[PDB]
């Protein structure tokens, strides 16, 4: 709500905890992506040889 | 002796086909840890920050 003060007021502290949130998923998405593409790596290697 | 020279010629063939599966078992092994040490490089290089 943002009729009254309070409302903006609180409106701050729950815009920053959800921003928390998001980030953190987002890194940990990049950390699997950068797995997934070693594995690849290893799997190419290995076949050639 | 032509039957001693057999047994020699023999033997000399497939101890060329051993020494080339040595060969082989090497190159795998070392395939694979090229792979670890790239994975050990990218931990330091994240942990120096």
């Amino acid at each position: 709500d943002v009729s009254t003060v309070l409302g903006a007021q609180q409106a701050l502290e729950v815009v920053d905890k959800a921003l928390g949130a998001i980030n953190s998923t987002r890194a940990d998405l990049g950390a699997i992506q950068n797995r997934f593409t070693s594995v690849v790596a290893n799997l190419q290697t290995s076949s050639e040889n | 002796i032509s039957e001693r020279f057999g047994t020699q010629i023999r033997g000399t063939d497939v101890a060329i086909r051993n020494a080339n599966d040595g060969i082989s078992l090497a190159q795998v092994a070392e395939g694979s840890l090229t792979e670890i040490g790239n994975n050990l490089q990218r931990v330091r290089e994240l942990s120096v920050q």
